[PDB]
RNA sequence: AAGGGUGCUUGACUGUGAGACAUACAGGUCGAACAGGUGAGAAAUCAGGUCAUAGUGAUCCGGUGGUCCAGUAUGGAAUGG
RNA sequence: AAAUCCAGGUACGGGUGAAGACACCCGUUAGGCGCAACGGGACGGAAAGACCCCGUGAAGCUUUACUGUAGCUUAAUAUUG
RNA sequence: UUGUGGUAGACGAGCGUUGUAUUGGAGUUGAAGUCAAAGCGUGAGCAUUGGUGGAUCCAAUACAAGUGAGAAUGCCGGCA
RNA sequence: UUCUCGCAGUCAGACAGUGGGGGAUAAGCUUCAUUGUCAAGAGGGGAAGAGCCCAGAUCAUUAAAUAAGGUCCCCAAAAUA
RNA sequence: AGGGGUGAAAUUCCAAUCGAAAUCCGUGAUAGCUGGUUCUCGUCGAAAUAGCUUUAAGGCUAGCGUGAGAUCACAAAUAAG
RNA sequence: GUGUAGUGGCGAGCGAAAGCGGAACAGGCCAAACUUAUCAUUAGAUAGGGGUUGUAGGGCUUGCAAUGUGGACUUGAAAACGAUAGAAGAAGCUGUUGGAAAGCAGCGCGCAAAAGGGUGAUAGCCCCGUAUUUGAAAUUGUUUUCAUACCUAGCGAGAUCCCUGAGUAGCUCGGAAAACGUUAUUUUGAGUGAAUCUGCCCAGACCAUUGGGUAAGCCUAAAUACUAAUUAGUGACCGAUAGCGAAACAGUACCGUGAGGGAAAGGUGAAAAGAACCCAGAGAUGGGAGUGAAAUAGAUUCUGAAACCAUAUGCCUACAACGUGUCAGAGCACAUUAAUGUGUGAUGGCGUGCGUUUUGAAGUAUGAGCCGGCGAGUUAUGAUAGCAAGCGUUAGUUAACCAGGAGAUGGGGAGCUGUAGCGAAAGCGAGUUUUAAAAGAGCGUUUGUUUGUUAUUAUAGACCCGAAACGGGUUGAGCUAGUC
RNA sequence: AGUUACUAAGGGCUUAUGGUGGAUGCCUUGGCACUAAUAGGCGAUGAAGGACGUGUUAACCUGCGAUAAGCUUC
């Protein structure tokens, strides 16, 4: 099996085996959105319960 | 490892035949009908069972009745009168008596007719 | 045990196989567990990990993560660690002296780093390209020394 | 009163954010409180856009500004982060 | 010989039922089995409906649909003074 | 004591076929096959006797599978 | 019936009662909310009926008491006023 | 001589075949579409719903099933206030 | 190394080069300088000596030391190991069932032979063979020894002079090769075009410093790829629907103009001893006789299943509405895997098949005429999870390869997982990222590894059957259309 | 007047037998996949593959080539 190179660049694991991941939505169109909603999608995340079984496998 | 199936599938087809004796024609020759007809009677078998213990209450009821009826009684008085006199007996039983002994049977309906109710 | 009487440990060797085809008994007969007239159920499989019917899949959705250092290796390190070294049995922890304790291989010419917090009793004398304030601080806390190669 | 007028102003701030609402996911909504430096006011207090709910489009690609990161032997540069 | 054929010992009327019954419910009629006839029914037989729709099916054809290309035409350059 | 209808489906426990490895056993005084019968099992299944047959087969514990047929307008052969 | 992990199937539903929308207070119509059954559930009543009523089939018994429903005959079971 | 031939032109004919022969090869083309999928017993036992989908006969996540583990009460059900 | 760096409508996907561990190992030779001889020597040509490079080499002049070692090498001579026929090769009788002994039983024997085949059943000692010891007139293979050709040789000094592969390397315009979808490196269709050891190329645009290497000339054993064929042998491979399409005279019969397509079919008995002879018949043939253990083993030739077709003991059936059965039930006829027995069923109650697909099928939906055989969840390489075993806290485990029986295994630690995490990254480190912040927040401040089995999944045709099609090659104008 | 058996043209069930048929079982001068060696070519000095012919011998198969079911030598 081979790793999807879009799976890689997009996710990273960390020790307990979660899969951070970026927000979207931080791209263009800024003045389309407030300061708060900026701030907030600049942080990071990791992929829910829903999603993580398909990224396991994908990675 | 080529297993070569002989054996196997004669001995299961044969024993639905088997069971499948006494049919007509081609229900007890070819194996797919016979085995059709060996899980039809199945169900019926089954179904009869139940039904067997319904009808022979139904013929003993029946009996019992007539029996009274030449005497005056009717079958709702008579096991209303035996409940209330706390004599237990099965309408089996109690039809066996009026077809094999006459005389033991008017003694049981005698006792109930009129004596005191316990 | 002889070989006219061999068994396995229990719960070991025998597992319930699912056999597919053979018939209903078994509870996976005719559609074998795929459901019902479905993509699912044809031969084919189950199409393509990461699939979602056309909606754009989770990692077409989020944004590619950026790598400063294109086309490089991260330099590995061989990391000496002070709350495990102390169940090392060795004394002036040089590089020659743990290729005989084969903690590195011989064949191999990493720079040694020193890391850790944990006390140590006994005094120990690294020979370590790179340690940290900390580390140092709690080696020298003790009776130890720290040389730094260059 | 959340409507009207006047004076002074630009919080239509920076870094964040415990806890919740609603949600398949992605996203959305409210927010106490902390640090920095301000505006109004004697002060208490209020100000992280408007009485509230529509006014918006993911990823990829390339462009612009800044930058305490990288710079394929070394110093730069190219090219990226 | 032939297509056909789940096993059959294969009535009619009203009703019912996957909505038009030889087989179900309630009634009526009918000794067993042929032969010659004629086609009412067995939604009779032969042809995985050609009509309609569906498939991110195929093929043929058309054009100012898109992307290309044979050919035709123009210029630079080499053979070229 | 509470239970035991059941499709899709999940889980557990078993039967049977062929061969191999270890043990033991039967067989021209008749093995397999094959037919019949008024047997034994909860189920796959397993015996007893007799006829035919003429040389291999059985039991136990493990292991490996071309391992289980009623349907595919399924293929082949035979016969209605 | 909450949390975590492994393996699924399901994305064509139907009818009955009740409250409505579309239709015409028509549809065994279509689209919702809710209570049940069928799907995936036999038995008894409804003459016959997937969805109505009574209920939930482990096997055997020619034992007894009952639910819906019924007691002239078919067909088990009644009498008084 | 076949993305070719021939055609007093009908999509004519090109070995009983022609909207583009016959045969072999890539090839076991692909088919979200039909049909089929072979021994037994026991425990439990659904759904036909929401959102997204060049999506509507398909797919993914959530909802409903099953196996293992944890949570003993503050968790979840049945009644009264 | 790793599915890593990277490359991808950054989508489906594709995927190295270093380094490390192994198998094998080998380096040689021309052009130019310089020189010799000859070509109307206009040679700018032919045939020789000299030379083969990078810690630069060679030529020019001048000396020392050399007569060797080794080849990818020619002829011969000798020897050894084989290949193509073969020779020798141990060990048993008696009795019993039986047609037949080799089975069975008693008493023995041989073995460097107990692999196998045949012999009237199942033989170590009946036979052929096998283990072992041997043998080639003739052809041929490998290796070794001796001689013999050919090639093959070091370290200095001075001169400051000469040579070192040109339409070549670069550059421009279109393509391509490399993992790369064109780009440092490699290659070329068109055009242009250099320099000469203080030289030229390279180290992912490019420049400078440093370093590495010598393009535009050639040849090169070994490890590597494959098996139509010859010899020996093996198989938890097949055993006439299987195995090659073909166990038989199979690419045959047969189909088509042709390319092409393409079957079915094995077994008497130890030995033919294959049935002389008689009877019926025209004869085949049948019934006896005979041979044989068996003729119901008879050439129709091992065993002989079901569907299917006939015969018969027993029971029932010609007023009867039937998914053909089930529960009760007389009478009739028998006697068994001795069992409240078996065969039939006058009569009464109840009763609309099996799979498929559907909300719903007795179905006026679908699939099967019946019987028998065949017929659909696998393998290889990886990931996750459950269960179990081995080893364990500086753990755990090998891959290739070598030896060993086509073995378990030993050597082989190259590597892989875990041991410290955070960050895009330099970097820091039980902390780290964000930020002026140490505050706040995110992630961490611990629970391993290698196998066996099961389940799911990824790449492969991936449970089986089925398209109309598409692309590439060949065969067809004996029919037909046109032309000659 | 009333209740009554014998009928079986034919059919049904059970059992037994005979016939068509070649399933199952046992076996194989045959296939398949490999191992260890050998070898990796033939041809104008006429090849591979075929036609024809050759017997004391019907055809077919095999062998052989007018020296024709075989010729010489070791
Ligand atoms: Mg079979
Ligand atoms: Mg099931
Ligand atoms: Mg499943
Ligand atoms: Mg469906
Ligand atoms: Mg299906
Ligand atoms: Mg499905
Ligand atoms: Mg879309
Ligand atoms: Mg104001
Ligand atoms: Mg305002
Ligand atoms: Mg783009
Ligand atoms: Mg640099
Ligand atoms: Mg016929
Ligand atoms: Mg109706
Ligand atoms: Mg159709
Ligand atoms: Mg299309
Ligand atoms: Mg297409
Ligand atoms: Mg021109
Ligand atoms: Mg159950
Ligand atoms: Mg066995
Ligand atoms: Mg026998
Ligand atoms: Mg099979
Ligand atoms: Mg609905
Ligand atoms: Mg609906
Ligand atoms: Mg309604
Ligand atoms: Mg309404
Ligand atoms: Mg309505
Ligand atoms: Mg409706
Ligand atoms: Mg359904
Ligand atoms: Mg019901
Ligand atoms: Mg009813
Ligand atoms: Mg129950
Ligand atoms: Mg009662
Ligand atoms: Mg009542
Ligand atoms: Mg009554
Ligand atoms: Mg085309
Ligand atoms: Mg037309
Ligand atoms: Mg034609
Ligand atoms: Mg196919
Ligand atoms: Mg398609
Ligand atoms: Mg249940
Ligand atoms: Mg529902
Ligand atoms: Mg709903
Ligand atoms: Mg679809
Ligand atoms: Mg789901
Ligand atoms: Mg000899
Ligand atoms: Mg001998
Ligand atoms: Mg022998
Ligand atoms: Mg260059
Ligand atoms: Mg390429
Ligand atoms: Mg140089
Ligand atoms: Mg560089
Ligand atoms: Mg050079
Ligand atoms: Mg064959
Ligand atoms: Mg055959
Ligand atoms: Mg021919
Ligand atoms: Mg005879
Ligand atoms: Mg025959
Ligand atoms: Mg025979
Ligand atoms: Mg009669
Ligand atoms: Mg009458
Ligand atoms: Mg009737
Ligand atoms: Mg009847
Ligand atoms: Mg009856
Ligand atoms: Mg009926
Ligand atoms: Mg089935
Ligand atoms: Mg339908
Ligand atoms: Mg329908
Ligand atoms: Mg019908
Ligand atoms: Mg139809
Ligand atoms: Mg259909
Ligand atoms: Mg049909
Ligand atoms: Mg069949
Ligand atoms: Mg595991
Ligand atoms: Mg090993
Ligand atoms: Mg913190
Ligand atoms: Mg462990
Ligand atoms: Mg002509
Ligand atoms: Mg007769
Ligand atoms: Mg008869």
């Amino acid at each position: 099996m081979k790793v999807k190179s879009a799976a890689k660049k997009r996710f990273k694991l960390t020790k307990s085996g979660q899969i951070k991941r970026k927000h979207a939505y931080t791209s263009h169109l800024a003045p389309h959105k407030t300061t708060k909603q900026k701030r907030h999608l600049r942080k990071q995340g990791t992929v829910s319960a829903s999603d993580f079984k398909r990224i396991g496998n994908l990675i | 490892m080529r297993i070569k199936g002989g054996k196997q599938t004669r001995v299961r087809r044969k024993k639905w035949l088997k069971q499948a004796s006494g049919s007509f024609g081609t229900r007890h020759a070819s194996y797919k009908v016979a085995k059709q007809t060996v899980i039809q009677a199945a169900k019926y078998a089954y179904r009869d069972r139940r039904n067997k213990k319904r009808d022979f209450r139904s013929l003993w009821i029946l009996r019992l009745n007539a029996a009274l009826r030449e005497q005056g009684m009717t079958y709702s008085v008579f096991i209303n009168l035996l409940k209330k006199h706390n004599i237990e007996i099965n309408r089996k039983v109690l039809s066996e008596l009026a077809i094999k002994e006459p005389s033991k049977f008017n003694l049981i309906v005698q006792k109930v007719k009129s004596e005191q109710p316990k | 045990m002889e070989l006219n009487q061999l068994k396995s440990v229990p719960k070991a060797r025998n597992h319930k196989t699912k056999t597919l085809g053979r018939g209903h008994g078994s509870g996976l007969g005719k559609t074998s567990g795929r459901g019902q007239k479905g993509q699912k159920a044809r031969k084919s499989g189950l199409t393509r990990p990461g699939f979602e019917g056309g909606q754009t899949p989770l990692y077409r959705r989020l944004p590619k993560f950026g790598n400063a250092r294109k086309g490089f290796l991260k330099q590995e390190w061989v990391v000496l660690n002070l709350n495990k070294i102390a169940k090392l049995k060795l004394d002036k922890i040089n590089r020659a002296s743990l290729i005989e304790k084969q903690v590195i291989s011989a064949k191999s010419q990493l720079p040694i780093k020193l890391i850790g917090h944990t006390k140590l009793e006994k005094p120990l004398h690294f020979e370590v390209h790179k340690v940290s304030k900390q580390a140092l601080k709690a080696v020298e806390n003790a009776n130890g020394s720290v040389k730094l190669l260059e």
